[PDB]
DNA sequence: GCATGCATGCGCATGCATGCATAATGCATGCATGCGCATGCATGC
């Protein structure tokens, strides 16, 4: 006989059910403790409905039940639920109030083949798979102890128990004998939770020439909402006929269609420790030097996307004027300068990023409009991407080549905050507030130092005067940093083969730190000093003016402010001082002065080198001017001789009259550091010479 | 009895349903008036006797 | 005139032609709209 026939008779059922009931109550762990006492406690500390059973533990202790179970899978879950409701209710009496129904679910299980395996073999019984979600139904009330009307007189028919594979006809009315018609009693139905999912084949385990294959389940009742559509699932269940219309009747041959039917799936001290760590005086530097691991260089990049990501404060007195705190990033850089890495760890990073890219085809348009989708087939309202990312970063890739649409709703977005719809019969204004970090690419090809940044990108004035920080990657020979950059390379390609800052906090603690920074402070100005900010705003006018060219304007003071609540928010200050003011001064300055052309920058980068300095390390001037009077002798000797020599040299003397020039009159210091042997710089007292 | 927030997308045009209606026969041509149908989406089904 | 016969008369059973009562479910068709394609018009540079 099969498995199932001698199932379903009597004494072996009740035999079984003692036999589950036994092991429940028996069953231990390895060190002697009552698994299920506990599993039902804290099931019962929450009011659960569902109770999770190994198949490793149940084949030890019970072998005849473990040996059936993959064959006659629906009778024995049903006699495995009896019992174990039995003795949950021997537990405790009050879940007849509660629950009148617990669900037993198989949680570990000898792995089964992927969806190509599956054929006639496999059908009516318990299988195993792995697949990627792709789409979900959502939540449907399905029926359960349906409750029918008779439409004649109006009696309520009894109960009846909504079985899987057919639909329930009542057959007459008990009282007047009509045979119908029937409805069903909205009222005093009982209902459960259903939901319908599609999984197709991991792309990464299908072999080269053949394409993946996809397969439907079913959840019911807890099993609801517990995966995302694009997840990696594991699911234990039953491969099933016996569903009405599986056979193909009306034209073709007999083929019967598949389905499966799930039961289980497989995917306080903190604030102390954020409290030490800014108890730490200098967080600050292992906030910047944390950002960004497996970009080399691009400090000053790292810096101000430190700020951009803590973000600031908005400040609106009344309803009349409004300012933003979001601090937005704009980079323009040379091909090979890894621009869209910083945008892909500030995805990873963010709890809330959206990404897309201008050229075309992106995942996430950059328009809202209205739809029917073409997976869910349902009439939506699909926002742009910055819609989407409220109080979240935006990222926009290959800035240059968007088209009209798109600058159009950046600008209104970036300028107003909110997104206005007038499609379809549907008015509406959307709200904005996102942070906007972008990357883009010089017109020629390659950065012109002889132009304004204007000039040299694609995109317009009112544009860029958004963006608060403006960095430009500028690429250029420098032998050293070229070998550097390609050690690194080479090493990340060795690793990855199948076969100034202390130290930078961990990930997950920097998640917890901007996540604590952003909730629970908010730095004040009660103690900014507006004399400096005026008389170096005078200047700094006053300076553009007599250059005569691109005068500086109020709105970067606002930036500063901004800058300087950053700073204040990553100490964890809750009142502003000189130094965050310093350090936006610092930034704001920097911003603007790179934007100009080269005399004008040079000019501007002389006068102002006292604030400029805030903060500043000597042995790094010194170490640019080397730079720079190694450069001079390289390109004389390039052009003059045509190729260059075995050694580089340079007297003391120059150098020495350069730092005097910038008031450093001791170098003794720098020939110990660090920087000088790192960029392989030796210092001969017997020719007084320094040689690389 | 729940309450729900929400954005409005899409508005049908305004139609027309019945609340009591009024049936005849064929042959006799008697009638039978006033019979009330029940709110919601639900239909009713004519008797045939 | 009294004794007897008896054709008439009435009520309840069965047999047989007409007549009376019953009574939802499953399958097909046209309207709306997505998706791939080629022609063609209009707009730059
Ligand atoms: N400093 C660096 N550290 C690590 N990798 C780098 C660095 N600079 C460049 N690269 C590498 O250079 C390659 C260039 O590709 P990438 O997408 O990063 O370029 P991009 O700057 O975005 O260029 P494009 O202007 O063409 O969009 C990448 O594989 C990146 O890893
Ligand atoms: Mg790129
Ligand atoms: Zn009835
Ligand atoms: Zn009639």
């Amino acid at each position: 006989h099969s498995v199932r026939e001698w199932v379903s008779m009597a004494g072996p059922r009740l035999e079984i059910h003692h036999r589950f009931k036994n092991f429940l109550r028996t069953h231990v762990d390895s060190h002697g403790h009552n698994v299920f006492k506990e599993r039902i406690s804290d099931m019962c500390k929450e009011n659960r409905e569902s109770l999770v059973v190994n198949y490793e533990d149940l084949a030890a202790r019970e072998h005849v039940l473990a040996y059936f179970l993959p064959e006659a899978p629906a009778e024995l879950l049903q006699i495995f639920d009896e019992a174990a409701l039995e003795v949950v209710l021997a537990m405790y009496p009050k879940y007849d109030r509660i629950t009148n129904h617990i669900h037993v679910r198989i949680s570990h299980l000898p792995l089964v083949e992927e969806l190509r395996s599956l054929r006639q073999l496999h059908l009516n019984q318990l299988i195993r798979t792995s697949g990627v979600v792709t789409s979900c139904t959502g939540v449907l009330p399905q029926l359960s102890m349906v409750k029918y009307n008779c439409n004649k007189c109006n009696f309520v028919l009894g109960p009846f128990c909504q079985s899987q594979n057919q639909e329930v006809k009542p057959g007459s009315c008990p009282e007047c004998q009509s045979a119908g018609p029937f409805e069903v009693n909205m009222e005093e139905t009982i209902y459960q939770n259903y939901q319908r999912i599609r999984i197709q084949e991991s792309p990464g385990k299908v072999a080269a020439g053949r394409l993946p294959r996809s397969k439907d389940a079913i959840l019911l009742a807890d099993l609801v909402d517990s995966c995302k559509p694009g997840d990696e699932i594991e699911l234990t269940g039953i491969y099933h006929n016996n569903y009405d219309g599986s056979l193909n009747t009306a034209n073709g041959f007999p083929v019967f269609a598949t389905v499966i039917l799930a039961n289980h799936v497989a995917k306080d001290e903190d604030v102390k420790m954020i409290t030490s760590l800014s108890k730490d005086q200098q967080i600050g530097e292992k906030i910047f030097a944390s950002i960004a691991p497996s970009i080399y260089g691009h400090e000053d990049i790292k810096r101000g996307l430190a700020l951009a990501l803590f973000g600031g404060e908005p400040k609106n007195p009344g309803g009349k004027h409004k300012v933003r705190g979001d601090i937005n990033v704009l980079l323009c850089g040379d091909p090979g300068t890894a621009k869209s890495q910083f945008l892909k760890y500030i995805e990873k990073v963010s709890s809330r990023a959206i990404f897309t890219t201008g050229q075309g085809a992106s995942a996430v348009g950059l328009t809202a409009y209205v739809q029917r989708h073409p997976v869910s087939r349902e009439w939506t309202l699909e926002a742009g991407a910055l819609v989407l990312a409220d109080r979240g970063v935006c990222l926009i890739d290959e800035f240059d080549k968007m088209n009209d649409q798109d600058r159009t709703s950046i600008h209104e977005a970036m300028e107003q905050q909110s997104i206005s719809i007038s499609k379809a019969g549907i008015v509406t204004s959307l709200q904005a507030r996102c942070t906007v970090i972008a990357a883009a690419n010089p017109i020629g090809g390659r950065y012109d130092p002889s132009l304004t940044f204007s000039e040299n990108v694609d995109l317009t004035e009112p544009i860029i005067s958004r963006f608060d920080i403006l960095c430009v990657v500028r690429d250029t020979v420098d032998p050293v940093q070229d070998e550097m950059l390609a050690r690194f390379v080479v090493g990340s390609h060795v690793r990855h083969h199948p076969s100034y800052g202390v130290e930078p906090l961990p990930q997950e603690v920097l998640k917890k730190y901007i996540i604590y920074a952003k909730e629970r402070v908010h730095p004040k100005l009660n103690q900014m000093d507006q004399d400096k900010v005026a008389k170096m705003y005078s200047d700094l006018r006053k300076e553009s003016m007599a250059t005569g060219s691109i005068p500086i304007t109020v709105r970067h003071i606002e930036s500063m402010i901004r800058m300087a609540e950053a700073h204040a928010r990553i100490h964890l200050r809750d009142y502003v001082i000189e130094d965050d003011v310093n350090m936006a001064i610092r930034v704001m300055l920097e911003s603007f002065i790179d934007t100009q052309k080269f005399s004008v920058m040079r000019s501007m980068r002389k006068t102002f080198a006292r604030y400029l300095s805030f903060r500043r390390d000597n042995n790094e001037l010194l170490l640019f001017i080397l730079k720079q009077l190694v450069a001079e002798q390289v390109t004389y000797q390039r052009n003059r001789f045509g190729a260059q020599q075995d050694t580089i040299e340079v007297p003391e003397k120059d150098l020495v009259d350069k730092a005097r020039q910038i008031n450093i009159h001791n170098l003794s210091a720098f020939y110990d550091s660090e920087l000088f042997r790192m960029n392989k710089f030796s210092h001969d007292l017997k020719r007084k010479m320094i040689l690389q | 009895l729940v309450k729900i927030p929400g954005i409005i997308i899409a508005a049908s045009a305004v139609r027309a349903k019945a609340t009591r209606i009024s049936i005849q026969c064929r042959s006799c041509r008697n009638t039978l008036t006033n019979i009330a149908m029940r709110p919601g989406l639900e239909g009713y089904a004519l008797p045939r006797k």
